[PDB]
Parts: C-alpha cells; structure tokens; sequence
RNA sequence: AUCGCUUCUUCGGCUUAGCUAAGAUCAAAGUGUAGUAUC
C-alpha cells in the first residue's frame, strides 16, 4: 500500500422513523434539496435533506420499492419494484407517467444514463 | 395495565442524535415540487 | 380380459365370466372330444376349462409355463 | 401389546428395431428432463454417460459441450467430459478438454493434478513438466 | 485503508436481527451520506470536526 | 464446516413425502420447556 | 358416538398417528380411532399421553407448592397446573 | 412424489419474448397500453444546483 | 381399526400417483398387445424434434491445439445381500451438590 | 461401578465426622446410576443408615428415588 | 360505557364477590370455568 | 395479544391490590347486610 | 480410469424403507444430541 | 403439610358473610 | 529376518419440490366384486 490520505470521522445524527417496512432505496435531488427513499412498505417517501421533515409519500407501487432515482436531466423519479414494475414519477404533478413493462420479475437496480434519455 | 419496555436507553444517544418519527406528510399532494 | 359365453343368433350376453385372471388369450383350440379346451395367454401360459361349467369366477386348475415363447 | 414397533413394522412389511426403438425412448427420456430442470446436471451427466456406451460418444460431445454453456464453473461435468474422452481412448481430446478447464478455471487443483498423471501414466513426461511449470505460473499455494 | 467502523443499533423493538443495511447515497456535496436500514429507518452521518486530525493520525506502513 | 452443520426441518404441520419422524425428534423441535413459569407475589397479599 | 374408557390400541394407534400426522391434525387422527374422534384424541395426548407429564409420586416440595397456590389463587386450577407442572387432573385429586 | 408444486429452485431468464433484440420479429400487435403517451420530453431547467452551480457556490 | 391403521400408515401416496401407476401399468398391456401384433401382422409426426434422426442442438467441440481427427474409435440392495449373513451371524451424571459442612476448618 | 464404591466411602467418612445431611446427598446422588434389582448392598447400606441416622420425613424420601431409579431400568 | 368489564374481572376477587351469595359451593363452580382453556384453530392459551 | 395479556397478568397482573380489592369487598358487605340479602343456597335434592 | 471409476464406486422399524428410513439416520446425527432426554422419558412409559 | 391443610380448609370450607359465624382459626407461617 | 489374492467387520461422507382462511370440511351402512381355502 501507499499513504493513506488522512479523512475525518463520521458521525451520526439523524433517525428519521415513518417507513411501515424495511427501506431500500435512497437517492439525493440533483438540487440537493430532498432525497427519496423507497421501501418494502411499498411507499415511496421524500425527505428534505437538511430538516430531514418528510414531504410527500407516493403510493403506487404494488408490492415494495427497492430503486429509486432522481433524474440529472428531467424534473422525474424513477423506481423499481419486486412487483415486477418500473415506473416514472412526475415532479411537476406527483403522478405517475410512464410504465416500462418487459421485466419478468423483481426489478433491484436502475440507473438513469447522464447525458442520454435512457434509463 | 401493561404499557412500555424499550425506547429510553438509545433516547441517551438521542442526545447525541436527533430522532425523528415522522408518521405524516408535510405537505399535501397537490403540491408539485415547483413547476 | 373377460370370457363371455354368447348364444347363436343372440347378440346379448347370456353369460360373463369376469375375473381378475382374466387376460387376452390371442389363441384357443378346442379338443376334439369337446371335453377340453386350451387357451394361450400372452405371458407364457396355458390354461384349460371345460366347456360346459361356465363357473363365472374363472379358476387355473392347470397350468404350464414350460414354454420359452415370449408371447 | 402392539405398541409403536409392531404397527410401524406391519405399516413397513407391506411395502434389434425393439432395441433401437428402446434408444429412441431414453432420449426422449434424457431431452425432456434437459428441457424441464436444466440445472438437473446429474442427468446431465448421465446422458453423457449413456450416449458414449452406444458409440453415440459423437453425440456425447454434444451432450457435455451443451452442459457446460449450462454451467461451465461444473468442475463435476470437466471431470466426467475428460474421464470419458480418456475411457474412449479420445486423448487429444481429452487433451483438448483439460487445456480448456484449466485455462478457465486456473485455481482448480483437481484438473491440473488429473491432467499431469494423464500425461504422465501416457509417458509424455516432457509434457507432464510442462503442465506442471504452466500450472507454477499461477503460484498455486 | 478502512479507517471507520461503525456498527449500526436498531430503533427499538428489532435489536439483533433487523441492525442491516442496505441502501447508501452521499448529498451532492459529499459530506452527508444517508442510509437505509432494515430497522425500517432511516439514518444521516455527518463529519466530526472539533479537534480531530491531531488526535487520529495514520502513519506510512507500505 | 461444523458451524453451517443446518438441522433438518421438522414441522408440525406439513409433511408431503408423508414419513414418519414421529415421537422423540418431533417433540424436541417443540421448545414447551424452555420458558419456566413464575409469579409475582402480590397474588399473596390479595388472598390473604 | 364418542367417549368411554381409553383401551391399548387406542392409545397406541393414536401414538402411532401423532407419529405419521400428529401434533394438531387431529381430525385427521380421529379418522384412524373410531369412537374417540376429534377433541378427546387431543385431550388424551395433552393430560394424560404426552412424554414430559410427570406421572410419579407427589414429594414434598410439590405438595407444599400446591397448598401454598390453592391458598392464593383459589380455584384458578388450570394456572396452578403449569406452575407445579402435574397437571390440572393430577393437581385436583391430589388436592382433594 | 409430489413434485410438480416446484419453487423456483432455477429461475429463467429474460432477453427471450417477443421482439426483446429479435425486433425484426417485434410483430404488429400493441394495442392497449402501450400506444399513447407523453411523447415530448421535459427538460429540468437550468439551475438544478447540482454539478457545475454546486462548485460555483461554496 | 388395527388393519386400517396398518394401511393408513402404509398408504404415502396421492390419487394422482396411485392412478397414473396403473396407467404406467396399463401402457405396458398395451406395448405388450400392440407389439405382438406388430411382429405377427409385419409415426409420422411434426410436434416434436425426432431426437435420433440427427443429434439435437448440436454444439461442436471447440478447436485446439491437438489433432483431434488423429484419434480414431471404434465400437464393438444392501438390505437385501445382508440376509444369508446376518442369518449366519450366530452417559451424564449429576453433579454431587452437598450441603456446607457444619463444622467449618475454622472450627475444626 | 468405582463411583458407587467411592460413595459408599465418601458416606463412611461423612457418617463417622457426622455430616449425615451431606451424607444423604452422597447416598442419593449414588442412587439415580444404581438398581435395587441387582445393587441390593447399595441400597442395604443406605437402608441401614436412614434406619439408624434417619426418620420417616426423610426414608420415605429414600423409598421414592428407589422406586423412580427402579423404574428407569424395569421397562418391562 | 364501562368497556373493559369483561376482562378486568380478575377471578381471584370475583370468587370472593361471588363467595358471599352463590352459596360457595357453585361460586367455586363458577370462577373455575371461567379459567378453561381457549383454542382457535392451532392457538391454545389458558383464561388465567 | 390475548396470550400476551393473560401471560403479563400472571407475571405483573394483581391490579385490584389491596386497598381496592378490600374497599369493594367491604363495600358490597354493607350493601348486600343492609338489604338483609340472604345467600343464594345449593339447589336442594329435591327442590320442587 | 476403469480403476479409477470402481473405487469411486465404493463409498427398530418406523420408516417407510427407502425414503424415511434414510431421512430418521439423517435425523439422529444432528437432532439424536438433544432428543435423548425426551425419548427417555418415551422410553420410561412417560412416568 | 396436614396444619396448612388445616388452614386453608377454614378459608375453602366457610359459609359466606351473610351468614354469621364463629371466625375459624387461622395459622401464621 | 519383509510378503500375496480373496472373504468378512467397520469409520466418515453419502434430496421432505411453494402459498392462504392449520386452504376449507367430518355419515355410516349395505350392496357388489375380488381374493383365498377346501372338497
């Protein structure tokens, strides 16, 4: 090995307690403003990243959440289900827009390309 | 009358650590994230 | 796998003989006295009844195998 | 009295176109229980086994070159491909096959050490060191 | 080098098997990470500051 | 390889091979004895 | 009809069906015994038959415990069965 | 034995439908879900903080 | 009711088992018939691959550094055994828990 | 069988210092891997102990382990 | 609506309640089988 | 839940303690004297 | 390799004889440490 | 056992309150 | 002081094919067919 760089502890401090099961998704807004969280609850929650107060629960997913990402590109969410969906969230609306079918069972990953609109 | 058993112990790094439950929305869902 | 015993110029069956033994039989020959008839079964065995008993429970007095057929 | 023993031990107690047509059958046999279980590679293996009998081995290659896009990690299936095409008398193929599992899996000791005594009870001593300096390369432990 | 361990404790009524994790993201700025917990919580780490880089050093040790 | 030695599973209710595993194994999955049964003594003074 | 005293084959085949089937098909034991069928195959395994039911002579200790308890639960003869862990047959007609 | 209630002791696999990179085969039906939508994009504005207005703040 | 516990015991098998045992049973009445009658008086199909014809889904031994036309071939219970010889065959403790003694060293 | 043989020796010094409390516990410790159907010297020396150092509290006390170890052999 | 009645009713009192009337021996009878066992499908627990 | 309340009354349950449990013994007592009750008898063998 | 092959080869009642006999052996290793003091107490008549 | 058996007989065995009576006695412990 | 074939015993390794409201539920008797023993 060579030398270690020298980076400063972590430490904790929140406990943000209102998924109703396991959580398994975490992504932080391009704005840095809230992060999404997405669980076996089957509900997605938004989070402001600096009050860590809760501001929307989404409940559209069927079964339970684990992918969710915020678009670099596009006011949108992403998420992915072990029912078997994957699904585009609106954030001009709240609303679901989009559904991508083809998956034959549990989704578990996604990410969103940088620069092109692919997913 | 049977009532309570857990919290208080991990409350002391509450001290140290801010907890947050958090059973409701903030904001209704008609609220867009700013067009 | 039953025997059953028809009357001339009646198509309904006078008599069946219906026992578990039963089994296909593709060849019978009959003596010339009448007073036996063969049957060959299909695993390698004889059989013999007498045409006249028709005691419907089927029965294997005697019988022999001693024949290498295979059928 | 007839207590656990005797009701469980009385429970207990009571417990050549022919021949081308019969290999037609175990094909049959063989392919649909490939189609269903694919991961089965026990049957697998045995209808490798069973087609090198016949003199079918041109189909037994078959057979283990489809197990291994199956599996290929099947360190049991390289084993039994190799050990039939030695049986066979195959040896380039048998060759061939053990340059192939160790090429893919380096780190499994079992091909190199079944692979040198080929050679070696072959008399290819020559090769025989050479697998062994190949195998050195990997500065197996 | 690894230069933390942190072992995570449950929110009440869960303590030995449901302390796992799995999801982490870091804020875009880099000094926030957020993480999912199969305590069914979620949890924020933050740096220390107050007098740290001299009383933690690392040494060379190649 | 001693410490991943798993038990066979003994259930109480299904059994489609339909085996018998009857007396002896099927109570030790059970567990009835390890919770003991104590009482507060306040009984005590509520009787008397 | 059900009920009556518990013979040899009874209990035996029922042993032997708690064996095969047993811990709570009962219905499905009661089909092997006529005549004692779905909840008295049960309450024979329970208080009498299970392995671990004590059957022995009553000692000291046992006997204070159960005077000591029908003093200070009166009546209560199911929660006096654990504690003592003689039943709540054995506990009642050692009592009385 | 009973056998055919199998779990997914060996689960399949995707790229094998209709169409999934055999799109040549894609075949002309399509019907319910899938035909009308949302068929012009959403841009984010500029000013998302996140790469470039992030490091031009502190 | 010790008959029907015996078979009850015994039984271990669905109908669906039981039944197609029998038509295993009676397909091979019927390969025995139909056979016979084959031999004595002496199919086309679609629906599936023929498995003999040719060797299914072929895969080819890949190339390799050996010759492998060079080769050449060609082609030309124990519960039961047991029985003669079987038939010749011819723990914790408590711990000790005392009281303490009366007479303690210091007095003795 | 030598443990048996040191309980009754361990007894023998218990009994003659008067530690006849202790000495129970040695007699009934040795009991439960003991038979009356065989190991009728054991049960005599503890007989004639209880009878001697003893009372009624305590040899029915010996009757009834008698009886259980007896049993755990006498399967039939 | 006085709610918890029912369960509250904590036989150990309720026997002496009933004692002084039911002529003891059927309040004995009485406060007994209140105490029975209770079994739903495979849950069984005992009314203390 | 049920097994959990009747399981936590055995361990912390005697609520009625002692105050309440002879205020309202007392308390019937003086009730039921001042009615000049009688206790309820057991049924005779041959009560008509 | 035909030697290799033949070495390779060579490695109560409450059963039902292939199946469950095999599965109680399977049992009686890893349960048989713990089960003993039950099955005493079957064996004593559960006295 | 038999002067607890004693004791807890005068508590079992007593006619209620309404029908007044001789208190039976009672042993301490 | 060196030497071989076989039989036997004996040790370790050597697979319950989901789920739910335990999925749901508790007639027995008499007539017809098959199996075993005797003249």
């Amino acid at each position: 090995m060579m030398k270690p760089k020298w980076h400063a502890p972590w430490k904790l401090y929140r406990v943000a307690s209102g998924h109703t099961g396991w959580v398994r998704a975490v992504d932080v807004e391009p704005g840095n403003q809230w992060f999404a969280s997405g669980g076996a609850d089957r509900i997605i929650k938004i989070w402001d990243l600096a009050s860590g107060q809760l501001k929307l629960s989404l409940t559209g997913h069927i079964s339970s959440v684990r992918a969710v990402k915020v678009s670099p590109r596009h006011p949108f969410l992403f998420s992915g289900g072990e029912d078997k969906q994957v699904k585009c969230w609106d954030l001009e609306y709240n609303k679901v827009i989009r559904h991508y079918h083809g998956h034959l069972s549990a989704v578990q990953a996604l990410s969103v390309h940088p620069s092109l609109d692919v997913l | 009358e049977d009532k309570k058993y857990y919290a208080t112990a991990l409350e002391v790094y509450g001290e140290g650590v801010e907890t947050l439950v958090q059973e409701e929305d903030a904001q209704p869902l008609t609220e867009p994230i700013v067009k | 796998k039953s025997v059953r015993i028809w009357e001339w110029e009646i198509p309904v069956d006078t008599k069946l003989i219906q026992n578990v033994g039963l089994h296909a039989i593709p060849t019978m020959t009959k003596s010339p006295n009448d007073k036996w008839v063969v049957g060959q079964c299909m695993d390698n065995r004889i059989v013999l009844f007498q045409l006249v008993d028709d005691k419907l429970r089927f029965s294997k007095k005697k019988a022999f195998r001693g024949h290498n057929a295979a059928g | 009295q007839i207590t656990a023993e005797q009701l469980l031990r009385e429970a207990k107690e009571r417990e050549p176109d022919e021949l081308k047509e019969y290999q037609r059958k175990k094909r049959k046999e063989f392919e649909d229980g490939i189609r269903k279980n694919r991961m089965q590679l026990a049957n697998w293996i045995k209808y490798g086994k069973w087609e090198e009998s016949i003199g079918e081995i041109q189909r037994a290659r078959s057979v283990f070159e489809r197990a291994l896009d199956v599996d290929h990690r099947s360190i049991s299936i390289w084993l039994q491909y190799a050990e039939m095409e030695m049986r066979c008398k195959q040896i380039n193929h048998a060759r061939n096959v053990f340059d192939r599992a160790i090429t893919i899996m380096p780190r499994a000791m079992q091909f190199w050490l079944k692979y040198s005594y080929m050679e070696e009870v072959i008399e290819n001593i020559p090769g025989a060191r050479q697998i062994f300096e190949r195998w050195i390369e990997w500065e197996p432990p | 080098f690894c230069f933390q361990k942190i072992q995570t404790k449950p929110q009440p009524g869960s303590i030995e098997s449901e302390a796992g994790i799995y999801a982490s993201c870091f804020d875009k700025t880099g000094l926030r990470l957020i993480t999912a917990e199969a305590d069914k919580t979620i949890k924020m780490y933050k740096e220390d500051d107050e007098a740290t880089e001299e009383s933690h050093p690392i040494v060379w040790r190649p | 390889q001693n410490d991943w030695k798993i038990p066979p599973c003994i259930s109480n209710w299904k059994n489609p091979k339909g085996f018998t595993v009857g007396l002896d194994k099927r109570l030790a999955a059970d567990g009835r004895g390890l919770q003991q049964t104590h009482i507060n003594e306040n009984f005590a003074k509520l009787a008397d | 009809i059900k009920g009556g005293v518990w013979k040899n084959t009874e209990d035996e085949i029922l042993k032997a069906a708690i064996m095969k089937y047993g811990k709570n098909q009962w219905s499905r034991i009661a089909s092997l015994l006529h005549r004692k069928s779905a909840k008295q195959c049960k309450a024979r395994w329970f208080e009498w038959l299970d392995p671990g039911i004590k059957k022995t002579e009553w000692s000291r200790e046992e006997d204070e415990k159960l005077l000591h308890l029908a003093k200070l639960m009166p009546t209560q003869w199911r929660t006096i069965a654990p504690i003592v862990g003689r039943t709540s047959a054995q506990c009642l007609e050692r009592y009385e | 034995m009973t056998t055919a209630h199998r779990p997914t002791f060996h689960p399949a696999r995707g790229g094998t439908a209709r169409g999934e990179g055999d799109l040549s085969k894609l075949s002309n039906q399509y019907s319910s879900k899938d035909m009308p939508s949302h068929t012009k994009m959403k841009y984010r504005q500029t000013g998302q903080e996140t790469e470039a207005d992030l490091r031009k703040k502190d | 009711m010790l008959s029907e516990a015996r078979a009850r015991l015994a039984n271990t098998q669905g109908k669906k088992a039981k039944r197609k045992a029998r038509e295993r049973q009676l397909s091979d009445a019927r390969r025995l018939a139909s056979l016979q009658k084959r031999r004595e008086m002496r199919k086309p199909k679609r629906n599936q691959i023929d498995y003999s014809e040719e060797i299914p889904f072929e895969k080819h031994v890949p190339a390799g550094f050996h010759n492998p036309s060079e080769d050449r071939y060609v082609v030309e219970e124990m519960e039961m055994r047991r029985e003669d010889r079987e038939k010749l065959k011819k723990k914790k403790r408590s711990k000790l828990v005392l009281p303490e003694p009366q007479i303690s060293d210091r007095e003795l | 069988d030598k443990s048996r043989a040191m309980s009754l020796r361990y007894a023998q010094l218990e009994t003659t210092v008067g530690e006849i409390d202790r000495a129970r516990a040695i007699y009934a410790h040795a009991a439960e891997i003991s038979d009356p159907k065989v190991h009728v010297k054991f049960w005599d020396t503890w007989k004639n102990f209880e009878v001697a150092h003893g009372n009624e509290a305590t040899v029915r006390d010996m009757l009834r382990v008698r009886r259980s170890v007896e049993a755990s052999y006498n399967v039939n | 609506k006085l709610e918890k009645i029912a369960e509250k009713m904590d036989l150990t009192l309720l026997n002496r309640l009933l004692r002084l009337i039911v002529d003891h021996n059927i309040a004995d009878y009485m406060t007994s089988k209140n105490n029975v066992l209770i079994n739903y499908k495979d849950m069984n627990h005992t009314n203390s | 839940s049920e097994q959990e309340r009747q399981h936590n009354y055995l361990k912390d349950g005697p609520y009625i303690s002692a105050e309440e449990a002879v205020a309202i013994y007392t308390t019937t007592v003086h009730w039921l004297e001042s009615r000049r009750f009688s206790p309820i008898p057991f049924p005779p063998l041959s009560y008509k | 390799v035909h030697g290799q092959v033949k070495r390779r080869e060579q490695y109560p009642i409450d059963y039902i004889n292939e199946k469950n006999k095999k599965f109680n052996k399977k049992l009686d290793k890893y349960y048989g440490k713990y089960t003993e003091d039950i099955k005493d107490d079957l064996e004593r008549g559960t006295a | 056992v038999q002067l607890e058996l004693e004791n807890l007989m005068a508590l079992q065995n007593t006619e209620s309150a309404l029908k007044g009576g001789l208190n039976t006695p009672l042993h301490e412990s």
